[PDB]
This record gives C-alpha cells, structure tokens and sequence, in this order.
C-alpha cells in the first residue's frame, strides 16, 4: 500500500499539486494572521508591493536552490552535453517556479494585497467630493479608508466603489498572469520537444536511468566506505567486527590510536 | 413493519347499521383466510381428497372419515380461534360492532340528559371519539360496558376451547384400541417416514435430472457435494403410477399376522 | 405486547365486575389446571388402565393414592396464578368494590351519598370518582387491597401446610423407606428418557427400512448413517406386547426381589 | 425518495379524479401483471409450442390447465397491489368523492349547498372544504373509506376461496396422486437448475476451444482448466434435437413407466 | 416484577393492620420454615425411624440431639427473614401504629386531637395525615422504627449467643474429640455424594437392560456406552436390604473401631 | 440476473439525479411563451441526450455499423437485426424513459408547459376574473408560487389540474412502454428460428466468448510486446504471473487481415451442414 | 481488492466521470468563495465573460497538455500512420475537452455567471419605469441591482423579472451547448468508426499492445541503465555491489574519480 503512495509521489503532477495546495494554505494563514494593512499615508504602496514580491522571490529562490542537481548543472556550466543540461534545467525550473506563480495568482485573486497596495494611486479627480484645496488631506484619507477606517462621512460608498475598482483590476491581473504563464509553458514545452535530440521515450528512459545510477552509486559508495572501515578495524584490532571475535585480539597500545586518526 | 401493520389495523366507521358489517368483515374474513390456510397445509386433507378420487365409489363409511375429519379441523381451527380470541380481548372490534345497540334507558352515571332525537346515530359515534363533550361520561360508560361484554366472551371462549381440547384428548385415548404409548411410537413413525421420504425424494429427483441432462449436453456439471450423490445413489429408472398409487391415501391400522403396519407405505413394503 | 392484551381492565358497573373478576381470573386458572392434567403422563396410563379392562373391577383403594398425585403435580399451576392475582390486589378490589358497606367507611365524616351507593362505589377501581370523595376511595381501595393481600398470604400458608402434611404421610404410610423411593424415583425418569430416545431411533430405522423398498435407496445424513449401521430391526412390536407396558404399576415384588416399573415386570417375562 | 414521487396526489375535481384513481391503480396493476407473465417460463414454451405446430394441431382443452397456471401465478402482484390500495383507502375516496348523495348525508343538519354539489363534494379529500362542513368532510370520508375496506376484505376473501377451490379441484381432477406431483415438482426444479448450470460450463468450454483455435491458446482462471479438462467438448448439438426438448409437456407414460418432461422423453430415445 | 408482588403495603386502618402485619411477615417465615424441614434429609430418616418400629421402642433422649439439628438448621430461614423485616422497620411501624398513646406523645404541645385517636395514628404509615400533625407523624414514625431496630438488633444478638452456647456445649458433651467429628462430618457428606452418584448409574444401567429386552437395542450417547460396558447389573437389591440403611445412627462402635454411618455398619455384615 | 441489476443501477442513477436536478437548478421562468419552451426543454433535452450516451457506450452499436459499412448491401437478416435493435433499446433507451416518466410524475416540468394554454373561462368555483389582455401573463406567474393571496384560490386549482394531467400522462406512458416490452418479447420469440433454450444458450455463450476474448487479448498483447522486448534487448524482466504466460502461451504471430475482419460484424447463424454456429468467430474456427 | 480499483481506473468512463465531478465541485467552491460579482457600470460584462471563458480555456489547455503522447503525436506530425495519428488524437481530445465542457455546462446551469455577465445588455425600453432622460443613470442602475444592491424603489420586482429572463436564457444556452456537444460526439464517433481501417476489436487490442510495450520498454530501459551502472562500478571498484565484496577491492586513487564523471 505504501508502495502505491511512493509511486504517486514519483508522479510530478501530484507533487506540484501538493506544493500548490500547501502554498495556498500558507498564504491564506499568513493573510488572516499577520498582514494588518498598515494605513500610513506616506509609504503604504511599499508595504503591499513588498508583500506581493518578496514572498514570491524567496519562494522562487528556495525552489531553485532546494534541487541539488542544479548545483552540478552550474558546476558543469562554470554538443549533446549542452542540450542535456538545457533540458534538465528547464525540467527543474518548472517545479522551481510553480510555487511563486501559485503565490502570485492566489494573492491577486484574493485581492487584499493589491487593495492595500495601490490604494493611494487611485484617481479621484473624477469624483467631485474630493476637492481638498489643501491637496494633502486627500491623499491622507485615500490611504486611510482602505485599511480599517470606515470614516462614515458619505465617503464610504465612494471608497467601496474605489475598492471595487481596484479589486476588479486585481482579478484581471491574476488571470492575465495565469494566461501568460500557461502560454509560456506551452512554448517552453515546444522547445523541450523541438530542440531535444532524444526521442520522447528516450528522455524518460534516460532520466530513470540517471536516477537509478545515482542511487546505485550512492549505495555502492556507502558500502565501499563500510568495507574500508571494516578492513581498517580488522587490520588494527586483528578481528572482523560482528563476527566470532573469540579467536584473537590485538590489544593495541597507546601508539596504535594515532594511526587510525589519519582519516 | 410499521407500514404493513398500519394497513391492516382496525378503522371503525362510526355509522348505524354499517360498522357491524365491517366488524363482521374485519374479523370474520381474516379468520376465514386463516382457516383456508389451515386446510391446505394440512397434508391429511389431500390423501383424504385422493381417497375420494381413486375409489370413485365411496367405499369408506362415515366412521373412517369422521375420525380423520376431526383431525383436519383440529390442527387447523386453532388459527381462527387464536385470532378471534385475540380480537375479542382487544375489544375494539366488538365495541365498534355493537355501539348502536345499547338501550339508552339502561345508561347510568348521568340523569336523563341522553337525547332521544336520533339515538342510534349518536350511539354509533362513540368508538371513534366523535361525541359531544356533554356526553363524554356516557361515551366512556358505553366504552366500558361493551369492552366488558367483549372481554367476558373472549375469556369465556378460551374456557370452552380448553374444555373441548381436554374432552377431545381424553375421548381419543379411551376410544382408540391402541394403548396411548403405542400411539406415541406411531406418531414418532409418521414424522420419520415423511421427513426421510421428502429428503430422499429430492435426491432421487436430482439424480434423475442429472441422468437426463447427461444424455443431452454430453456431460453434467455438479457441485462438490453433488458429486457424491451421483455415485452413492444410482438409479435405474422410474416408478410406475400404480406403485405411486398405493401410498397416497388415508390409512387406519390394518394389522398383519398379529404384527402392526403403521402406514400405507409400510403395508406396501410387505407386498400386501 | 402479548402480556398487554391479557392485562386486567376492570369494568366499573354494579353486579357486573365480580363476574368479570371471576371470568378473568378463574378461566386462566381453569386453562392452567387443564394443561397440568393433559401434559402429565401419569394421567394417561390411568385412563388406559380403565380402558383395556372395560369392567372397572379394581377398587378405589389404589386409584386414590395416584389420583391425588395427578392433581397435586398439576394443581400447583393454578395456585401460583391464583395467589399472584390476589397479591397484586387488582382482581379482588374490582370484584368486591360493589359490596362495601356504605356505613363502614372511615377517615371522613358522613359525606357518602345514599342515592346510588352501589353505583358510585362500583366506579372506585376506575378512579372516576369526584374529588369530594377521593378520601373515601383511598380508604376503600386500601381496605379492600388488605383483604386480598390477607387472603393471598393465607392461601400460601395453606399450601405451605398441605405440602408438608402430604410429604409426611407419603413417607409415613408408604411401605418403602425414602432412600429406596429415591431410587424408584430415579428409575422412572431414567427409563422414560431412554424409552423416548430409543423409540425415536427404532422409528427412524423402521422408516428408512421402508423408504428404501420404495426408492431403492435412502438419503441419510452423515451421523444418521451410523444409526442404520448399528441398530438393525427385523419388524415391529406386537400390540399385546405394547399393551402390557401401559398402565399403573404398584410395587409388585417378584420372588423376594422388587420391580420398579410395569415394563420391568414384563422384562422378567411375567 | 421513490415513494415520494409515486405518492398518490388526489386531484380534487369533479368527473376527473376517478379517471386518475383508475390509472393510478390500474396501471401499477397492469404493469405488475405484465412482469408476472414475462418472467414466468411456462408462458414462453406455450408460445413456442404454437411456433412448431403452426396449425393448432393440439387441442385447446389439454393446454387450458397451463393457462390456469400462468394467470394464477402472475395474478399475485395485481391483487396484492389492488388490495393494499383498497385497504389504504386513499385511491377509493378520491375515486368516489363526488358521487356521495347529499340526501343520504348524516351526522349534521341539512346545511349542504346545492349550487355546486359535485364540485364541493369533489374537493373533500384535499382539505379544500369550508370548515363549517368539516364534520361532513369527516363523515363522507369515513363512509367512503368504509366501503373501500369492505371491498378489500371481500376481495382477499374471494382470492382465499378461489385459491382453495382451484387447489381442491386440481388435485381431484389431475390423474396423478398428489405425491407424484410432489416428485414431479421437485424434479422440474432440479432439472432447470442442473440444466442451466451445465450451460455455463458447456459454453465456457466451447468458447475456450474457439478462442484457443484463434489465439493459439486461452487465458484461464484457477478452475477453468479443471472445467476444460474434466468436461471437454466434442462438438455441438443439432437444432431439431433442441426443438424436441422445448415446449409444453403433459404426463405421458412409456412402457408402464412415467416420463416427467420432454427432456426425459428425449433421453429415453 | 416479583418485588412489587411481595411488597409490604400497609393498610392504614385501626385494629386491622397489625393483623395484616402479623400475616404479612409470619406467613413467609412459616413458608421459609417449612422449606427447611422438607429439604433437610435429617428429618425423613427421623420420620423413617418412627415407621419401621411401629412401637416406639427408641427413647426420646438419644434422638433429641438429632431432633434439635433439623429445627436448628432450618431456623436460619425464619430468623434471616424475621430480622431483615424488623431492621427495615416497615413491618413493625404499620403493626404498632395504633397502640401509641396520644398523651405520651412528645416533640409538640398538647394539641393532639382525642375525638378519634386510633383512626389518625393508624394512618401514620401511609403518610395520609394533615400536615398540621407532620411533627407528630414524624415523631411516631421515628420512635416506632426505633423499637423495631432495637428489637431487630436484639434478635440477631440472641441468635448469636444461642449459636455460641450450642456449638460450645455440643463439642463439650460429645464423646469424640472434635477432630474426629470433622472427619465424620467429612464422611456423611461424602458418602451421600457417591451414593447419589451411583444411584443414577445403577438406575440407568437397569433402565437400559429393560428397554433392550423390549425393543431389541438401546439408544445411547457416547458416554452412556461406558456406563453399560464398565458397570454391568445383574438384578435388584432386596427390599429389607434397603431397610437397613435408612434411619438415624449414633456412633455405634464395633470391636473398638468406629462405624461412621449406618451403611458402614451394614458393610461389615 | 446481471442484466436487471445493470438496468436497475441506471434507473436509480437518473432518479437520484432527477431529484438532485429538481432541487439545485430548476426555476420556471414566469414569462409568457418562455416557460412553455423552457418546460419542453426541461424534459426532452435530458431525454434526447441520455438516449445518445446509451447508443455511444453500447459496444454492439458499432458492430452494426461495421457490417453495414462492410457489406454495403444490408444483407443482414431480419432476425439478427431484431436481436440487436431490441438489445440496444433494452439496454440504452431505458434511461430516457425513466427520466421522462419521473419528470412527468413530479409534475413541476409539465406544470410550466400548459400554464400558457389554461383557459381563463374554464375556471370554476367563482366567476372568471381575468383581464382580456393580461390573462395569459398572470397565468404564466402561477408556477413561481409568488402569486398574490387574492389569486391563490384560482392558482391552486390550476396548479393541480395540470399536476393531475402530468401524473395521468406519466402513468399512461408507463402503460405504453410496458405493453411494448410485452409485445416485443412475444414477437422476438415468435419470429426467432430457434427456441428460447437455444436463445438462452446462444446469448449465454456470446457473453462467455467475448469475456474470454477480452482476457486473452490483453494477455496476447503483453506476451507479444514482451517477445519484441527480448528481440530489442536480448533479455526480458518479468514478474511471477507474466513470466508464466510467455512460457505457457506460444506466440502464433500476426493473424491475417481478412481473418480479423471475418470475426467482426453481424452473425448470419448459418448452420454448418446442420451443425449450428453461434457466432462468426465460431464459424472461423470450424471453417478452418 | 486494490486490483479491482485499478481495473475500474482503466475504465475511461469512470475517470471522465471523476474529472467531471471534481470540476463541478471546484466550480461550486470557486463561485461560493471568490466571485463577488463586481458591480461597476463601465466594464461588468468583461468580468462575467472572462469568468466564463478563461477557466474553460485553461482547463482545455491543461487537458490537452497533461497527456504526454500528444507531444509525440505532434513531433511525428512536425497512409496508415496518418490514420493512426488521427485516431489517437481524437481519443485523447475527448478526455482533453470533457472537463471544459463540464465547466461551461455547470456554470450556465447555475446561471450566476451569465446573470452578472450580460446584465447591462438587458432591454429596458419595453419597461416604462426606466425613462432616464439622462440616459446614463439607467445603465448605472441596470448594472447596479444584479450584484448585491436591492435598492428597494419598486424596481426590485422589475429587476427580478430581468434576472429571471437572463437566467432563463442561461439555462437554454447550457442545454443548447449540451445538445450540440452530444451531437458532435456522435458524428465524431462516426468518423472513428468510418475512417478507421482497423476493426473495432483491432483498435482496442492495438491500444492495449501499445500501452504494454511502452511500459515494458520503460522497465527494460531502467533495467539496462541499472545493469550499465552496475558494470561501471564492477569495472572501477572491481566488485559487484550487493554481492560478496570480501574478495577484492580496487582502492581507487584520485585520478580514478575523473573517469566516472564522463556521463
């Protein structure tokens, strides 16, 4: 039964779906817990914009870095070898970039981050209520109502309209981004099915072979290290550990401990 | 089943000259249906019919028929009685039947406040609670006298049956030439023969079915247990109708050479 | 809810309920009494005794010593029903509520009407009494229940003495010590249970011996196959032989030795 | 659920609901009656018998008793649904609501309007009546429901007698002792079970040969090889031989010995 | 519920309940007492002693030791029921409700009516008293319950002293050291187990040997075959032989070695 | 049998779906000449669609097409066509009928349909009170249950008379299908050339052969693929079961193209010199 | 038992039904959670129309792309081979397009998306209430009531009628689409049973053969890679991993690690 779970774990679509669901849940928890939408007139666009970008950037970097094989790819970087490196890089990038795309999409769909983000950028010259011959209190109240300040002075309905407008735009952006992303994927796949010299079945076989041989060589290296250490003990103490020791014992002296300290 | 019980449950129509017709049907007909079931399942009624069929001359007198005919009803008239009695003890059937026959002057617990405009109509409405509140005392009064008259008859009916059963049981033992103890063996023989007959008829049926299918399909498919049946119980043919005709019919203790024969089949087994 | 159907329902009406009190207590008593006689095997070999002689030569000296046992082993069932009803008190109070003397009520002053005293007293078991007489009813109800509960306890006492009286006479008048009667008691049941068990088997073997002649073979269960392989039969038991083991047996000694059942008397060839 | 959909809904309207009552009762009866005929095996060989003769060679009188068996076995469903509806009473009150004679009405003084006697008498079953005549709506409903239950009890009684009458005469008029019918009935049930059981085995083996002949082998479960090995097929069976073991069959004796079915007659050669 | 059947319901009435209470507790004690005599085998052989002699040869004094045993052993049932009722107190308070002196009443001033005294006091157990006398009702209820419990605790005390005197004197005046009596009391209760056990076996074996001579064989279970095979019977034991092992027995010694039971005496011829 | 349970699940499936559909999404548009079209589409559209998936999912359907395209002459006899057509309908055409009847039985579909056609002058229990211009419009609003309490009296009769018509119409439909099935079964047996025991054996054989065919075909695909793997690698890795098949099932090779075509299409039921042949596949083996 | 589940998984009808149910549930959750029906007069048709089309388009693209064999089909594309490619493309398309059809059908059946979508397109000249000599406030209120604004000014009943009308149309469209879809399927199946050269049984057997050989060759490729890596280790370290190593050990030097870094 657990073998089936591991088999589905090998399915990349399932692991990417798990990543997307986990990122969406984390974003929802973060928004519901620790956002608070600071309401300062001076720099409020900064807070929302940072909330939009920094989590996406750190998730992208984490996805790129958590894959060990990309380090080897870069080391080789720093014919067919170039094509294979490009294919592996694209395949790893896909999973590296799925999560930040999910974060951006869900944030835009929710709309709160964009709502608090570009709120002071709203156009109010159309509305005749906001005269503000001072020209400064207008920006103050504009940044002030979207966060938590109702300020029930007839402006609330206006503010909702403004909010609605921004929210509407947010949704579009999300979907717009989504559209572009999908388009990119398609053309990206085109490259992976146009510049690739290997057959479609050849690529999957080759990847399975690479994973098999990597695991096999790791196991072989561990076993070789184990055998080398076993040999070191059977040459120092004169007996093989884990076997019948009642035959001989070296009884090493003080000078013998220094020899095994070399590695 | 709460739905099935609700369908059959009594629904008294409070109306004159009408409910006791339903009361007759709501008890008599289920009794008649139960009685008919009692006749059919009683295996003794069929060889009684077969006896009246094969001889075509009415050879048997009244005495051979009378002794068996008592057992036909006795083993079957139980079902109507335990239904008629259960109804009377409940009392709902009776009070609905006679709710339009109590004499108004015989009522008590209230003065002559009982209206005499249409006495039969108002009396008939008592069982369905459809009574004016001013006569609720009269409603309960009749609801109890009629319950009594049912219940006394219900208990009285059980007593009469409990005498007839004892009288019938005592008369049979005193009249039959057999000792009571030999009858117990005789009763213990008819059951064994019948159960062995029916069980062994199936096996001699399946073997004949298996034998005939084999000639057609070219082989026969049997279960694990049926495989033993074919080998252990082989048949060679069928049994003639006269042979089947000597074992279906009422039998009354024809002794042979001073040694009893206990059923038609046993008499046939001696070739008599 | 079968017990709910046979539940007591007191019809509150003068000169009427005590009939119902009788016929809703006596009849189940009569039914229970009859059942005791019918199922008691000691009553059939009594009937078959007078049947086969057809003359009634035997006197009443041997009959009465058995006839009491017939009722005694059966009359317990009506009594344990008659006493239970009296202890509950429902049967008596409804039966006798009409007869309560209108001058013997206490716990209240002279508030009992005299217009229809029997009628109003008749309805006491149904609790359909005006609240101005609730003291009277709770006096009559508790008084009548006493009379029943006194009679019920007394009746248990009478059986509690008749049993001890009988058990003494049945051991003082019989010519056999009790330790021998226990054997004779442990033999009548030991034989009868063997007889019934062996009657069924010799019935089945005889049955399987006839069905075979009608079909050429007999279907028998795996354990039933052992029965035919062990207890073969040659025929049937003649009627006069069946007629000598039915009836009443009274300790006929043979050549200085005892016989404990009428079958045993035939077993020695007598 | 299903009962909610098929739940009776009385259309309170004159000259109209009794049509609905007939269809809401007769059609469920008619449908159930068909299933009785369709599932019964004795009805098809009856039809199949007419196929081979095609000229009414056999007389109708001997085949009548089978027609008594096909109707009797099938009639259980219509009666057990007709009776249930009658005892429930819902069908009948809506059927005869508007035919109650106002003159014969009772349990109330004569306040019954005559402007629309049928209409107001039609609306009684659906609670759409004036409350001043609510007692009438209880009086009419109770009388009509009484008529339904009496018919229901009379119907179950007649079915009870007819079951006895057709079972007393059947034993009397049949030429065989009832015990032979016991064996004959137990033989028919045994034959059909064994006959159908072998058909699966014979087909599965025959299909194996055809598939083996065309793939060069066959894929089999654990017991299939036992079926193949124990029961090999040597061919098929001619159609006219099959025709001899189809159709109705009356008790016919051969050399003083009975034959209980055509298959037995065929198996005797 | 049989608890509700035998429940003690107090009829609150003058000169009536104490008669009831007498018959509502004493009678079950009488039934319990009767059971003790009937079941105890020490009384039948005492009866059986009176029947064989027909002359009253045996003296009363030797038999009084055994005569006190049957009454003593059976005396638990009345005491364990007389005491339990007394401690519960319901029996006594209803019995002695009507004897309480109104003048000697306490806990309240002299406002107790004396027009009909016994009537009000008789109604105390049923709580059918006006609340104006609730203090009086409770006071008599507690005082009467006190006498019951004091009598009950006295009753159990007396029985314990009687048992102590009985057992101490029985061991003192018996002519056998109490260790031997334990062996003897471990014999009569051991013989009777074997004697009952073989009574059936030598009965069933004699049952089978009778049915077999009649039917021609005997139906038996697997275990019963061992009974017939291992233990064969030849005949029956003479009636005088049965007469020699029933009755009372009082340590008759033979030659200087004890015989513990009358059967053992007969086992030496 | 297996057929009845297969139909029973479908009948339960649509009834439950109909119950689900009648709750979440059914809102009668109370607009004249709009509910009428809406009502009709609320019945036929699921009915016509549900009939379609019945045809597509039926394997025997393409068998009819394959022979029809291959023969181009409709040489198939009347009896086999009677078998297949009465087989697809009995397996597929059941679903629309069950949806059609239950939709009529509940009545909410029909009550929208003839609500337009209801005659204002046909109303009873009171004088007709409807304007000559808005009579149609006011009736169209009856099924919405939003009618004023003043018009409630007239609405209940109208909403019930149509509901009477629907249930009566739904019952009448059940009578027609019930009669037709009874009529068809008699026609099927009367016009068949072989008795029902033959028909039972033949249809029972058809299931067994095709069940055997499918299991073998999947295995034959695996063993043929495995052998080609050996030719392309020089070795093959197999589990316990599949390795047994290759050792137990020799590869016959590739069947000729006409041989595959000969085992598809309709069955002519040509007796091989009196010896019956129960399918084209059986004929092919006995033919050679 | 789990084998039966896998057997039913192989049944295409069951997997398509699972896809349809999952899409319906996701659509219901999305509608109940994150729709909000923006109420702006200017561009409200845009929001509803996008909600209708973009999810359908992305689901269609995902269904087309998640099937790997279509990449091979396109690569072959970019006699009998053409017919086989067409058959495989049709079969894969069916499952590729089932989900977006389900989304469109369920959205139209619910009617909310169409309700908020074409609300401002309603015809009001028939209604005499909407005079609006300004001719601009009319469109504003028309777009304003359908979202959440009751505006209890006698217009509510009117608006419900309008809503009803739109809802009615929505239902028809859904069913209309459904009808067309089914018709398409039928004629599509006709092609798959008219232009196909293989027999009806030939197609299923050929597909089973293709799947079996694909899986078999993937397993064989993995095993060949495993054997090649095993051979590399037994030639470098001198021993076969996983076997008795106590015989010999190469003890490779620094130069030996470079040789195995070639692949």
């Amino acid at each position: 039964l657990n073998n089936i779970v591991s088999s589905l774990q090998r399915n990349g679509i399932f692991i990417n779906s798990l990543i997307a669901a986990l990122t969406i849940g984390g974003q929802q928890l973060f928004s519901s817990s620790t956002f608070s939408c600071p309401c300062q007139v001076g720099k409020n666009f900064y807070y929302g914009s940072a909330f939009l970008v920094i989590p996406a950037l750190i998730l992208l970097v984490a996805g790129f870095a958590l894959r060990s094989q990309m380090w080897t790819i870069t080391g080789e970087y720093c014919p067919l070898e170039c094509k294979l490196a490009c294919l592996r890089f694209f395949s790893i990038t896909g999973r590296a970039v799925i999560a930040p795309l999910t974060w951006l999409a869900v944030t835009l769909l929710t709309g709160t981050y964009y709502e608090c983000a570009a709120s002071e950028f709203a156009s109010v010259d159309h509305y005749p209520m906001f005269d503000n011959v001072s020209a400064s209190k207008r920006e103050e109240i504009l940044a002030g109502f979207p966060c938590c300040r109702s300020a029930p002075s007839d402006v609330i309905l206006v503010r909702d309209e403004i909010a609605l407008l921004h929210r509407y735009q947010s949704q579009m952006l999300g979907w717009i981004l989504i559209t572009l992303a999908t388009i990119a994927a398609l053309v990206s796949c085109c490259v992976a099915k146009c510049c690739s010299p290997l057959t479609s079945l050849q690529h999957c076989y080759w990847t399975s072979h690479l994973q098999n041989e990597r695991e096999l060589f790791e196991q072989a290296a561990e076993q070789h290290s184990r055998l080398l250490m076993m040999h070191r003990i059977k040459k120092l103490f004169g007996f093989i550990p884990g076997s019948e020791d009642v035959k001989h014992i070296r009884i090493p002296s003080c000078q013998d401990w220094k020899d095994i300290s070399v590695p | 089943s709460q739905e099935l019980f609700s369908v059959v449950a009594f629904h008294c129509p409070c109306s004159p000259a009408r409910n006791y017709l339903y009361g007759l049907a709501a008890i008599g007909v289920p009794a008649l249906v139960l009685f008919i079931i009692g006749i059919i399942l009683n295996n003794h009624t069929w060889n009684l019919v077969a006896e009246c069929q094969h001889r075509r001359t009415k050879n048997c007198s009244a005495a051979p028929t009378f002794l068996l005919l008592s057992s036909i009803l006795g083993r079957a008239a139980v079902a109507p009685v335990t239904w008629s009695v259960i109804s009377l003890l409940r009392g709902e059937a009776y009070v609905c039947a006679l709710s339009e026959f109590v004499d108004p002057s015989s009522l008590t617990a209230r003065e002559e406040h009982f209206p005499s405009a249409h006495a039969t109509e108002i009396l008939a409405r008592f069982p369905c609670k459809e009574n004016p509140d001013n006569l609720s005392d009269f409603r309960e009064e009749v609801s109890r006298r009629l319950r009594y008259e049912s219940q006394l008859f219900g208990w009285l009916l059980i007593g009469v049956v409990a005498i007839l059963v004892f009288l019938t049981k005592c008369l049979k033992h005193y009249c039959s030439p057999l000792s009571y103890r030999q009858e117990a063996y005789w009763a213990q023989y008819r059951a064994n023969e019948d159960q062995l007959f029916q069980r062994t008829a199936e096996v001699h049926s399946r073997v004949l079915a298996a034998n005939n299918v084999r000639r057609f399909f070219g082989f026969v498919a049997l279960n694990k247990d049926d495989e033993e049946l074919i080998a252990n119980f082989p048949v060679e043919g069928t049994q003639p109708r006269p042979q089947w005709n000597a074992i279906t019919g009422v039998y009354l203790y024809r002794e042979n050479q001073g040694l009893p024969l206990y059923s038609r089949l046993h008499k046939w087994a001696q070739g008599l």
